[PDB]
C-alpha cells in the first residue's frame, strides 16, 4: 500500500516524530527495496536520531549497489559520498573518514568540499606538515576566506609576532588584489609594526577610491592605543594632501587626483562620529559636500551623524536628499523610508516604498506579500512610539505569521531531495526548521509585542484578517504575551532579555516558583546587569512583606535559595552592595536609584542625586543612557520631581547639543 | 588612451536631479523645468561626464534651425571647480564634435560666452572657435551682462 | 570581508539583502530551491559580526536542446560595502563552481539597459558579451540586455 505510507512519513518528518518516522521508512524499504528513495530516506531517519554508527552502514550498502547501475549520474553519486563522509565525521571516526575520503576523492566533482574536510581531518590527526599544503591550495582558490588563514596558523603554529606575520606577508606578494590578507594583520599587530602596516593599507584604499575604508577598520576601534594611531595618520594625510597633493610631504611619487583628498575627509567624518565629537564630524562632511554635491555617499553619512547625535528628524531630511539624486538604487530608497519611520512619519514612508513596488496594489500590502520583515519591524516600533498599540500589534502578528509560512514551505522538499540526491543540503534544511525562530527578526518583533501587552495589563485603555482595534482590546493580554515568549524560551537562551521578559510576565501573575526560575537563569549570564537587579529587588521585597498570602510548602522552600543568592541582609542592604560594587557605570546607577525609591518613597532626594550624576569619570555617559535617565524623571519612577527634571535637561543639553530630547521648551 | 578614468554617461530620468545640481553649482544663470524636460528627449547630445565614477560635469545641446542652415547650439558645458585642468571639458567637447562629422548635415557650432570668463575663451579658442559677434544685455542680473558669440565653421 | 559558500542558514539573510537593494524580489521558497538543487553555486560575503553584505544566487538552466550553461539569478552588494571588489570576487567563485560541478560551457543573465554599475562589471571586468536586447522585459517597461560569458578559457586554467 504505497501513497498511504509515503504521505504519512511526509507529515511525520514535518512534525518530527523520529521514532515514528524511522518505523515508516523501514516498511517502505521492505516493500520497495529497488528504488533509491527507499534507502536514503531510511538513512536520514538515523542521522536525525543521532545514531551515526548505523546510518553509516546503510549508506554503505546503498553505495555499492549504485556505482554498478547503468543510470549513474556523476553529480548524484558525488553528493552521496560527500554525505557518507559527513556521517563518518559526526561519529568521531576521524581516522577512517580520511581513509574513506582519499579512496574516492577522484570520483567527487566538488573539489571545495573535498579539500576543506581533508584540511580539517589532517589537523585532528596531528599531520600538520601535510595539512598546511592543503590550506595553501584552498587559499589559492579563495584568498578571501577567513577559515583558510586560521587553518594555516593552526598548522604552521607560529611562535612570536614576527613569523605570524609571514603567513599573511606571503599572501600580499602572491595575491595583489586580496583585501583580507592586508586587513587581518591589523587585528594583532601593535606599536610601530601596526603603524607602518596600517599606513600601506590606507594609501592603497584612498588612491583607489573605496568608500568602505572605515567599515572595514571599524572592528579595531575598541582600543584607545590604536585609535590615536589612526587619528594622527589620516589627519597627517589630510594636511599634506591639500598642500602638496601627496600623502607625505617627503615621499617621491607622482601627485594625487582631487578625489584622494575627498576620501580622507570622508574618513575623518566617520572617525569623529565614532569618537563622539559630532561638531567636527559635521565640519569635515560639509567641506566634502561643498566640493562634490552629487556624491550620494556624502549624504548617507551626514544623515548618520545626526542620528547618532540625537536628531532623527534632521537625519531623515538628508536621506530624502540622497534618493533624489539617483532614483533607481533601492538601497538609498529603503534606508530613507527606515529613517522616516524612526521619525514617526508613517504616511510619508509609505509613499516612499510605493516608488519601488507593484503597480496594481498598495505599498504596505505588497511588502507583506513579499515577506519584508525589516519594514514591518520599524512600523511596529514606530506605532508603539506614537501610542498606537493596536496598529503595532498588527505588524508584530504579521511577522509571526511570516514564520508560519516558512516552516510550511519545507513541505515540498522532503520528496524533492530524495528524487535528487542532494542529501547534505537537505539535512541542513531540516535542522534549520527547528531553530528558525532564533533569527534576529523574530526577537525584535516579539520584544515589541510583549512590551505592549505588559502596558495593556498595567493600564488597560483564505485565512482570517487582523483588525488593529480587536487586537488591543483583548481580555487576556498576558496570555497573548506568553505565545510570543514560548519560542524565545526554547531557542534563544544565550540572551539575558529572554529570561527577564519571562520574569515580568510571571511577576504580574504571582507565580513565585517561575519568577525564581527565570531570575536564576539570568544570574548565570551577567550578574551585574542593571535590569536584573530591578527584578531581584522586586523579588526579595515581595518575600519579606508579602509572607502571609502564600502556601506553606512554597514559602518554606523559597527563602533557602534567596540567601544562596545574596548575604544575610534585607533588600535595602542589597541595593547598597550593588551600588558600591559598580558606582562608575551610569546605567547601573539609575537601576540602583530607581530601587532606593521603590523600597522607601521618603528617600527621594538621595535617589535623584544618584541618577543625575554627570561627571566625566562615569562609564556609558552617552546619549542613550542620559535619555533613559531623563525619561525616568518624567514617568514617576523617582517620584514627583518636575523641578529636578529640568535642571537635568539643561545639563544634558550642554553635553549633547544636537539631541531633541534635551531641547529647551 | 590607455588608462582612462574619465568617461561619459547618458542623462536618464533617474539621474536628472544630478544634472540640475551640476548646473546651479557651476553656472550663475538658472533654468526652468521645461529646459530639463527637453533634455530627456534629445539623445546623445546630452551627456553626464564622470571622473573616478562620480559625476563632475555635463553637456547639453539641441538641434537648431536658423538662417536657412542647420546649427547645433551648445548651451551648457562645464565641470566643477576642484576638477578643472584635468581633461573633462576636452572629452565633453570632442564628443559633440564627433556627432557632427558623423552626420555631415550640420553647418555650424555656436555658443554664447561671458566676456568676463576669459579662461573659457582660451579653452574654446584651441578647438577652432572664433569671436564673431559681441552681444550686449544678454544676461539679466549678472554683473557681466555682455556676451560674445563663438562660432565654429564645419564647411 | 569573508567570502564563503552559502549554507541554508544564510538564505534568510540573503532575502533581506535582496529586499533592501534590488527591485525584482522573490519569495522564500525560491531561496530554498536554489540551495537544494545547486548548493555549490550560491556564495555570500560578510563582515566580522556575521551579517551578510553581499550575495550571488546562481543556477544551472535545465534545457535538453543545448549545452549545459549557468544562469545568474541575483547579485547585490549593500551600498555600505560597494566599490570593494566584492562582486567580481563573488562571480569568480560562482563561475568556477559551474565548471567543476556541472561542466557548464557558458553563463548568462539579464541586466537593465540603464544599470551602469552592472554594465561596467559584466562587460569591462567579467567580459560578458551582449547577445540579445529584450524589449519590455521588466515591470516598468524597461528593456534588458541578455549577456553571455564563455566559460572555456576559465576551464583551461583549472586543468593547467
Ligand atoms: C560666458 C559663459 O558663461 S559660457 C559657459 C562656459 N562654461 C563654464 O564657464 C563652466 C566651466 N568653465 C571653464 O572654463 C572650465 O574650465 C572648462 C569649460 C574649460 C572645463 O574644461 P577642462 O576640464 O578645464 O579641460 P582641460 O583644461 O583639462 O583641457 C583643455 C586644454 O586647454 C588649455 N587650457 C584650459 N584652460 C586654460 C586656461 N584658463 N588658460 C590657459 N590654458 C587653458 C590647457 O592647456 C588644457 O590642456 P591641459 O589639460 O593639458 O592642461
Ligand atoms: C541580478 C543581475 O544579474 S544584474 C543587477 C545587479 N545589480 C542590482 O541588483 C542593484 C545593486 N547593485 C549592486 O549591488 C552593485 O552596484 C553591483 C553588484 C553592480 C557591483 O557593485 P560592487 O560590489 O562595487 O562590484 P565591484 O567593485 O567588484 O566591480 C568591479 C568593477 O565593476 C565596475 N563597477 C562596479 N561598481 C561600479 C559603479 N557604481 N559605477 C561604475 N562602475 C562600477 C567597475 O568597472 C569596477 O572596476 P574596478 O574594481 O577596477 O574599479
Ligand atoms: O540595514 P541592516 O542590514 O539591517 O543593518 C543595520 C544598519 O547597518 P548597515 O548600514 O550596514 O546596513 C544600521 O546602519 P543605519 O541604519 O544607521 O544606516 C546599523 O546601525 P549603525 O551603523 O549606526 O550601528 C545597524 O543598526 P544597530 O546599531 O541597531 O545594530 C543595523 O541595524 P540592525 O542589524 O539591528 O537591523
Amino acid at each position: 500500500n504505497l501513497q498511504i505510507l509515503r504521505d504519512l512519513s511526509l507529515l511525520q518528518i514535518q512534525m518530527r516524530d523520529l521514532e515514528g518516522y524511522r518505523e515508516t521508512r523501514y516498511q517502505l524499504l521492505q516493500l520497495r527495496p529497488a528504488q533509491r528513495a527507499s534507502w536514503i530516506g531510511y538513512a536520514i531517519a538515523y542521522h536525525l536520531l543521532e545514531d551515526y554508527e548505523m546510518a553509516a552502514k546503510i549508506l554503505e550498502e546503498f553505495r555499492k549497489t549504485q556505482q554498478t547501475s547503468p543510470d549513474k549520474v556523476d553529480y548524484e553519486y558525488s553528493e552521496l559520498l560527500l554525505y557518507q563522509n559527513q556521517v563518518l565525521r559526526e561519529a568521531g571516526l576521524y581516522r577512517e573518514a580520511l581513509e574513506h575520503l582519499c579512496t574516492y576523492e577522484k570520483q567527487i566533482c566538488d573539489k571545495l568540499a573535498v579539500e576543506e574536510t581533508k584540511g580539517e581531518l589532517l589537523l585532528q590527526l596531528c599531520r600538520l606538515e601535510d595539512a598546511a599544503d592543503v590550506y595553501r591550495g584552498l587559499q589559492e582558490r579563495n584568498p578571501e576566506n577567513w577559515a583558510y588563514y586560521k587553518g594555516l596558523e593552526k598548522a604552521l603554529k607560529p611562535a612570536n609576532m614576527l613569523e605570524r606575520l609571514k603567513i599573511y606577508e606571503e599572501a600580499w606578494t602572491k595575491y595583489p588584489r586580496g583585501l583580507v590578507p592586508r586587513r587581518l594583520p591589523l587585528n594583532f599587530l601593535s606599536g610601530e609594526k601596526f603603524k607602518e602596516c596600517l599606513d600601506k593599507f590606507l594609501r592603497m584604499n584612498f588612491s583607489k577610491g573605496c568608500p568602505p575604508v572605515f567599515n572595514t577598520l571599524r572592528s579595531l576601534y575598541k582600543d584607545k592605543e590604536k585609535v590615536a594611531i589612526i587619528e594622527e595618520l589620516v589627519v597627517g594625510y589630510e594636511t599634506s594632501l591639500k598642500s602638496c597633493r601627496l600623502f607625505n610631504p617627503n615621499d617621491d611619487g607622482k601627485e594625487e587626483p582631487p578625489t584622494t583628498l575627498l576620501w580622507v575627509q570622508y574618513y575623518l567624518a566617520q572617525h569623529y562620529d565614532k569618537i563622539g565629537q559630532p561638531s567636527i564630524a559635521l565640519e569635515y562632511i560639509n567641506t566634502a559636500i561643498e566640493s562634490t554635491p552629487t556624491l550620494i555617499e556624502l549624504f548617507l553619512v551626514k544623515a548618520k551623524i545626526y542620528k547618532h547625535a540625537g536628531n532623527i528628524k534632521e537625519a531623515a531630511r538628508w536621506m530624502d536628499e540622497a534618493q533624489a539624486l539617483d532614483t533607481a538604487d533601492r538601497f538609498i530608497n529603503s534606508k530613507c523610508a527606515k529613517y522616516m519611520l524612526k521619525a514617526n512619519l508613517i504616511k510619508e514612508a509609505e509613499e516612499m516604498c510605493s516608488k519601488f513596488t507593484r503597480e496594481g496594489t498598495s505599498a504596505v500590502e505588497n511588502l507583506n506579500e513579499m515577506q519584508c520583515m525589516w519594514f514591518q519591524t520599524e512600523c511596529a516600533q514606530a506605532y508603539k512610539a506614537m501610542n498606537k498599540f493596536g496598529e503595532a500589534l498588527k505588524k508584530c502578528h504579521e511577522i509571526e505569521r511570516h514564520f508560519i509560512e516558512i516552516t510550511d514551505d519545507q513541505f515540498d522538499f522532503h520528496t524533492y531531495c530524495m528524487r535528487k540526491i542532494t542529501l547534505r543540503s537537505y539535512v541542513d534544511l531540516l535542522k534549520l526548521e527547528d531553530v528558525l525562530r532564533q533569527h534576529p527578526f523574530y526577537f525584535k518583533a516579539a520584544r515589541i509585542a510583549i512590551e505592549i501587552y505588559l502596558k495593556l495589563h498595567d493600564n488597560p485603555l483564505p485565512k482570517e484578517e487582523l483588525i488593529p482595534e480587536k487586537l488591543a482590546k483583548v481580555e487576556t493580554p498576558l496570555e497573548e504575551a506568553i505565545k510570543f515568549l514560548t519560542p524565545l524560551k526554547n531557542l534563544v537562551k544565550n540572551k539575558i532579555e529572554t529570561h527577564l521578559f519571562a520574569f515580568e510576565i510571571y511577576f504580574r501573575k504571582e507565580k513565585f516558583l517561575l519568577m525564581l526560575q527565570s531570575v536564576k537563569r539570568a544570574f548565570a549570564i551577567d550578574s551585574s546587569h542593571p535590569w536584573l537587579h530591578e527584578c531581584m529587588i522586586r523579588l526579595f521585597n515581595t518575600a519579606v512583606c508579602e509572607s502571609k498570602d502564600l502556601s506553606d510548602t512554597v514559602r518554606t522552600v523559597l527563602k533557602q535559595e534567596m540567601n544562596r543568592l545574596f548575604g544575610a541582609t534585607n533588600p535595602k542592604n542589597f541595593n547598597e552592595t550593588f551600588l558600591k560594587r559598580n558606582s562608575d557605570s551610569l546605567p547601573h546607577r539609575l537601576s540602583a536609584a530607581k530601587m532606593v525609591y521603590y523600597l522607601d518613597p521618603s528617600s527621594q532626594k538621595r535617589a535623584i542625586e544618584l541618577a543625575t550624576t554627570l561627571d566625566e569619570s562615569l562609564t556609558n555617559r552617552n546619549l542613550q543612557t542620559c535619555m533613559e535617565v531623563l525619561e525616568a524623571l518624567y514617568d514617576g519612577s523617582l517620584g514627583d520631581c518636575k523641578e529636578a527634571a529640568e535642571i537635568y535637561r539643561a545639563n544634558c543639553h550642554k553635553l549633547f547639543p544636537y539631541a531633541l530630547a534635551f531641547m529647551p521648551p | 588612451m590607455k588608462g582612462s578614468r574619465i568617461e561619459l554617461g547618458d542623462v536618464t530620468p533617474h539621474n536628472i536631479k544630478q544634472l540640475k545640481r551640476l548646473n546651479q553649482v557651476i553656472f550663475p544663470v538658472s533654468y526652468n523645468d521645461k529646459f530639463y524636460k527637453d533634455v530627456l528627449e534629445v539623445g546623445e547630445l546630452a551627456k553626464l561626464a564622470y571622473f573616478n565614477d562620480i559625476a563632475v560635469g555635463a553637456v547639453c545641446c539641441r538641434v537648431d534651425h536658423s538662417q536657412n542652415q542647420k546649427r547645433l547650439y551648445i548651451m551648457t558645458l562645464g565641470c566643477l571647480a576642484p576638477y578643472r585642468r584635468l581633461g573633462i571639458g576636452t572629452k565633453m567637447l570632442n564628443h559633440v564634435l564627433n556627432i557632427c562629422e558623423k552626420d555631415g548635415t550640420f553647418d555650424n557650432i555656436y555658443l554664447h560666452v561671458q566676456i568676463s570668463n576669459e579662461s573659457a575663451i582660451d579653452f574654446y579658442r584651441k578647438f577652432g572657435f572664433e569671436i564673431i559677434e559681441t552681444k550686449k544685455n544678454y544676461y539679466k542680473r549678472i554683473e557681466p551682462a555682455d556676451a560674445h558669440v563663438l562660432q565654429k565653421n564645419l564647411k | 570581508m569573508n567570502i564563503r559558500n552559502a549554507r541554508p542558514e544564510d538564505l534568510m539573510n540573503m532575502q533581506h539583502c535582496n529586499l533592501l537593494c534590488l527591485p525584482e524580489n522573490y519569495q522564500m521558497k525560491y531561496y530554498f530551491y536554489h540551495g537544494l538543487s545547486w548548493p555549490q553555486l550560491s556564495y555570500i560575503a560578510e563582515d566580522e559580526n556575521g551579517k551578510i553584505v553581499g550575495y550571488v544566487l546562481a543556477k544551472m538552466e535545465e534545457d535538453p536542446d543545448d549545452v549545459p550553461h549557468g544562469h545568474i539569478t541575483s547579485l547585490a552588494v549593500k551600498r555600505s560595502h560597494r566599490r570593494l571588489g566584492l562582486a567580481q570576487k563573488l562571480m569568480d567563485q560562482a563561475s568556477r563552481a559551474m565548471i567543476e560541478n556541472f561542466n557548464a560551457k557558458y553563463v548568462s543573465l539579464h541586466v537593465r539597459k540603464s544599470n551602469r554599475a552592472a554594465l561596467h562589471l559584466y562587460s569591462n571586468t567579467l567580459n560578458f558579451q551582449i547577445s540579445e536586447v529584450e524589449p519590455k522585459y521588466y515591470a516598468d517597461g524597461e528593456d534588458a540586455y541578455a549577456m553571455k560569458r564563455d566559460l572555456t578559457q576559465m576551464a583551461d586554467e583549472l586543468r593547467r
